[PDB]
């Protein structure tokens, strides 16, 4: 009988129940936005990590859902290797921030894909 | 100036036994029927109900000195041997105006009555008359309407009215409580009510029952030509529902409306008083439950606090008993009460119960109800007793009448009649009383045959409650 | 099937005394104490009570051949007389379903309890107990939160909650009052109170109250670690009033207020009772004015109905008397309707006072709260009778230490654990008491001063109210 | 887009006993279960306000138990707290107060309480930012035979008009009655702007709803960790899975039953994803999450025999 | 008082067959004609409907040690073969009075008509009849009005 | 005159007036429990020990009195060397959390033994 912990446990949505994505893992899931012809972009994070409440409480809002845009969604992309590229990028300049990577569909205008990327020192 | 704190229990008469203190016109007096247990000094046993109805616990508490003390204490100023008495006292207590909450009737119970009643130190308490001073009377609004205001609404002078409880008490249909009602108020009785308990119940739902009762008193005044009233109840298990009651029967336009105000409560009371006023509604009061609290004279509260307690809240009507009907009722005391609910001033006199000079400003005054086993041949001693000024009801001396409500109403109404058309050509109503009824007889049948049947009925049984 | 009308009197057990009955389960059954006047046979005294507690008066009416008399009047089926007395019985009384209000307690007294105790043929009356059907219980919403929920909100388990009533019980400022509070609580009390009578007055004006009580119980709970209480009271002169001071407590997001339900009343009180529910409101109920009522064995109400009623109409604690402290209440009798307060059901046991088996279909249980002369000394003795299920409150035990509120707390706080401890520990409160407290003595200073003020201080005074 | 929940089925599950629990107990019981990474618990469809937990108690120790379970976990949690009453005026008093204590979502037995109150309900949603959650408790006495009655897809259509967020829309493989081509047809029906007819499906007729939002279909009752390959293949990403049982019966307790489905699905997810297939390889890639999480392997064993095998009332 | 939880699946007849039940004056009564699937025998189809009717689901779950089940659970009380039929039978339910929401028609067909109809485990159910308590009557307005009052 | 402390003076309920229990007072705090027959179970909490108000401030709402179960109630136990152990086995694991022991009456579905029964350090 094991007892599931309490303190930093700190989860982040869709495959962070999993193991750390192995680089050919992380390759797959950016394999998988492509293949649906989804749109990749990177957003990026350094002070509030996880959601919040401070400017209102009624129901559905909450704070922190917004991260920053890392340039633009790319359009057109059809190269993994893009994408690994900006998030190098986005790594490098942000070494202390949660980067994650999503899809949209634009004719649902729905994210399809979501996961964090990249977790900064301590996480 | 400040004395040290001491902690520790020391005696009550110490603060609170004051027999040279002076009473204040604005404070509120008590006269308590203290029964002591043995060992407890008369002193001590008063001293204990002032500081445990007003100010003090049973050990020394810090907390004194940040207070006057002196100024919101309540005070045991005199006490009286009572004659024929082992160990029971008239203890007489003072209360600051300071110590009550403006308008409450609630409030002033809660303190003068709230606690002292269970103490171990006494066997025995009965609260027998409070003096309530015209400053606190000034912040309530008593009656809705009061004598005068009721008989010009009504158009109706110079006679005792007449009302009439609805009987089966439970278990009569809305509609058949609408055709009792047009048959006894079409022979000549001003008003029917509702039984205390008819509330709203599986067999006759409220507001069937205030819709049908409409359409008969309507019939009955167009009929006759004379105004009209039935006393729909408002009693009920929450404010809301009471509310809603006198709300239909704002609606429908009639006159008047009941409330039992010690099962309901002085809170709720209050309230519906409030709405009567602001909406015209007449507002009978009945005493349901009463008897619980003020039938024995060793202990409770008597009658006479409790129906200065309706005054200040408000009713129109109150029943006040009959004296000579099937509950009691000693004729000395209840004049007494009749005096204080219907006059602006009411001297001390003993002889009637009454400890305390009461005035009351100008508040309306109430009418006295008779009613509960009175019959024609009553109807002179009633008329002798409350005067003009009251209402004479009739349940079983209308409904149990041998050829109906509308004829057992006649008979009632030429009862009364006769007995003030006597009185006022200067018969004396005690002593003539009997050929004044018998004469009556001679032209109204309907009379007849309530005399032949009620003859020999009388209620005559030692009483409880004597001075 | 229609016998004719015959217009007269007859004696009322000719309909109303029914021995060979057999109660039905929808019912309510009442428990009298009849003390008939001399020459009234048992018998008629019973079929009296029965009678016009019902359906009956004291003619016969013509009217009762619309309905049928026989599934609506209220029936005496059985007759038991008292041993060791002169004229006196236990007389039963049988009501059917029908005849009373939904959720209405104030129409459940009004039939039962209305006008049968001002009877002239009777000496006296006391109503002993109710069985209360569960068809009729399944009508009312009961406590708003009751014992479980209460210490869920509260987190508070394993022992007896501690109360404290501030003193002056009159005269204190806003402010002051505040400060006491803040001083009581931070001691280790769960709970502090307003003074039945504490409302509104020229000393103290409620809101400014409130608010101050609202600053020293948060200051209080965040200094401790410990969730606070206060109960705010809400007892008013109308029902508006009562409305505005629950609103406010709603407001300042405070847990608990408090009613006078005789003061205020049961149409009041019940309105006050589901405003709690709707609103997340713990409801401390105040007995004010019961000992008018039930102090003496042969007339009133015994308190176990008055008891059963607020359960009814709905409170979450309810005051039951100390046995051991100031004010009457004997051991059995207490424990019997503290089951009747706390449990699902309770079996017919006269040795402790319950005429009836008595169910409850899940209704909340109310908490038991004793209070009135107590101190550290009878600790073991309230653990000992109450149990854990109960809130002990100390007002001049606490604001009466010599050091203060916060060691008057902290005295009464140390001698309820130690209690706990040793009882928990398998040691006999009754024998060991004393060695508890005085053995928890060597370890606090507090306790220690506590027991030196109060060691000889005892209540010990005949009973008038006993089985 | 309001919870920031992307890229899988949602994982639900109903509190157990179903009835008979106290209202701090269903907290105590909802905080362990989202705290293990379930994102929604919920009543059970018939607990209202009843003798043993009255609605008002339960609504607030919810409201406290998954705000504890938020803030451990960083994840934004949900509890359906049912408004299904005896009267509207009821029923509207319990919208309000869980619109009161901010949280995000609420549920209504359409039914059961009926048209003209859903509608009612559905407007006020709409009016103050609340999901809501639809249980369709009653439609199997209607919708079961296929001589007499009226079929689910009828009672599915009236109710993405009168209006729900989420609607149960029955599992396939679990302990109640549905066939694999008559759900895929009205599970299209709720979902998408544009249905085609389709009588291998059970569709009758041409359906368009002009942009009327689609309703997230729930899967739920009789499943558990190793039907998530086979629930993810039926249902995709656009569902609620709902694990009652399957997480309260968990050897553990709740918060492990929770991290076992949690892990179950996203293994199915992450699979999928890398281009295996459910349908095949389901087995295998439970059995290979089971490595490497205890949980899981501790709810592998107890209900690796577990299956629910019928022939169906209700066929094409 | 309190055994060990056991995590699994169980049959539904150890907890709600119950057929030595006096039925309580404050209970809710249903009849069900129940139809089983083939292998299910009525023991098991009639606890079924009563399980889930009411407190139980489909595995054993840890938290019934918190309450007490055997005071909640509904319960299968009396099973009556059809005359004329194969495989069909009234199977009679008693349900506890605390289960149901007061004044609540709604909350009361919930619970006895909610999710039972659709198990696999049956081919068909029909519900017959309710035995309403007295108690649980007067939770109800009942007709505005009625007859003696609308004449 | 002694003047009742302010600082540092947090208290735990029930028994927490008393002096520390001895291994002995503990001991027989666990019999009783066990000799009423009620079901003992394990709480602990790491991050908020004592009451607060953070999400909501209505009447009878608090954060803080939820902590979390240390495996499940311990259904049929009759042996205090169990609870005792289970005692050892949260502390090993979770040396700076508060623990406390409950005791669960199921009839009336009421905690009727809830007291402290470590303290991490500091307090
Ligand atoms: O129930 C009854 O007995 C009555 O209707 C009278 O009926 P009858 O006219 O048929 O006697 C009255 O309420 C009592 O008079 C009340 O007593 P009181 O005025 O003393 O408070
Ligand atoms: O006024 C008082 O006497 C009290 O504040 C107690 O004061 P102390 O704590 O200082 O004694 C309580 O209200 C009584 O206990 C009420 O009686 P009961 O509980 O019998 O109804
Ligand atoms: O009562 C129940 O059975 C459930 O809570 C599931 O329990 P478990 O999770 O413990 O099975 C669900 O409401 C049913 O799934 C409803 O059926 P449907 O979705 O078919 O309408
Ligand atoms: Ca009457
Ligand atoms: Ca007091
Ligand atoms: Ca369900």
């Amino acid at each position: 009988m094991q007892v599931w912990p309490i303190l930093n446990l700190k989860k982040y949505e869709t495959l962070s129940y999993l193991p750390p994505l192995t680089t050919d893992q992380l390759a797959r899931q950016v394999d998988y936005l492509l293949n649906n012809k989804w749109v990749p972009c990177l957003e990026f994070e350094t002070d509030h990590g996880f959601v919040y409440r401070e400017h209102h409480n009624s129901p559905g809002y909450y704070d922190g859902r917004y991260w920053t845009m890392w340039k633009l969604p790319m359009f057109g992309c059809t190269d993994p290797a893009q994408v690994l590229n900006e998030l190098e990028e986005c790594k490098k300049e942000y070494p202390n921030a949660f980067i994650r990577i999503i899809g949209f569909d634009s004719n649902r205008e729905v994210q399809c894909i979501s996961f964090i990327a990249y977790k900064p020192a301590g996480y | 100036a400040s004395v040290e704190f001491k902690a520790g229990v020391k005696d009550y008469k110490l603060t609170y036994y004051t027999p040279e203190y002076e009473t204040l016109d604005t404070d509120i007096l008590a006269a308590f029927r203290v029964s002591p247990q043995p060992g407890v000094p008369p002193e001590e046993a008063g001293a204990a109900v002032a500081a445990e109805s007003s100010t003090g616990t049973w050990t020394t508490v810090w907390t004194d000195g940040l207070t006057n003390l002196d100024r919101y204490k309540g005070r045991c100023y005199h006490i009286e041997p009572v004659a024929g008495e082992e160990n029971q006292y008239i203890c007489y207590v003072a209360y600051p105006l300071d110590l009550f909450e403006e308008g409450s009737v609630t409030n002033m119970f809660t303190s003068i009555v709230g606690n002292v009643f269970g103490f171990k130190a006494l066997r025995a308490l009965r609260l027998e008359d409070l003096r309530i001073p015209v400053a606190y009377v000034k912040t309530f609004q008593g009656p809705p309407h009061g004598i005068q205001v009721e008989r010009d609404k009504l158009n109706k002078y110079g006679r005792p009215l007449l009302g009439c409880t609805i009987k089966p008490k439970l278990g009569l249909s809305a509609k058949n409580y609408g055709r009792a009602v047009y048959e006894c108020l079409r022979g000549g009785l001003d008003f029917t009510k509702d039984d205390e308990n008819v509330n709203s119940q599986p067999f006759m739902r409220w507001r069937d029952r205030f819709l049908f009762c409409a359409e008969a008193l309507y019939k009955a005044q167009a009929e006759t030509g004379e105004i009209k009233g039935h006393y729909l109840n408002a009693t009920a298990g929450t404010c809301e529902d009471m509310m809603k009651r006198a709300v239909f029967a704002r609606e429908l336009g009639v006159p008047i409306v009941m409330h039992d105000y010690l099962t309901g409560g002085f809170t709720a009371n209050t309230t519906l008083s409030h709405y009567c006023r602001d909406n015209g509604l007449l507002l009978h009061i009945h005493r349901a439950m009463h008897a619980v609290i003020d039938r024995q004279k060793n202990h409770g509260m008597h009658f006479r606090v409790l129906a200065k307690a309706l005054r200040l809240s408000g009713g129109d009507h109150i029943h006040s008993g009959t004296v000579v009907g099937k509950l009691e009722g000693e004729r000395d005391i209840t004049l007494g009460f009749v005096d204080l609910l219907r006059d602006d001033y009411t001297e001390k006199d003993r002889s009637r119960g009454i400890y305390f000079t009461q005035s009351w400003v100008s508040t309306p005054g109430v009418l006295p109800v008779a009613s509960g086993g009175i019959h024609v041949w009553h109807m002179p001693a009633l008329t002798e007793i409350f005067g003009d000024d009251s209402v004479l009801q009739f349940g079983g001396g209308t409904l149990g009448h041998p050829w109906g409500n509308a004829p057992g109403a006649v008979a009632n109404r030429v009862a009364l009649e006769a007995c003030v058309q006597a009185r006022n050509e200067g018969r004396d109503l005690a002593r003539e009383g009997n050929t004044i009824i018998r004469e009556a007889t001679k032209w109204s049948p309907e009379l007849a045959a309530a005399c032949e049947v009620w003859k020999e009925i009388k209620f005559e049984f030692p009483a409880m409650d004597t001075v």
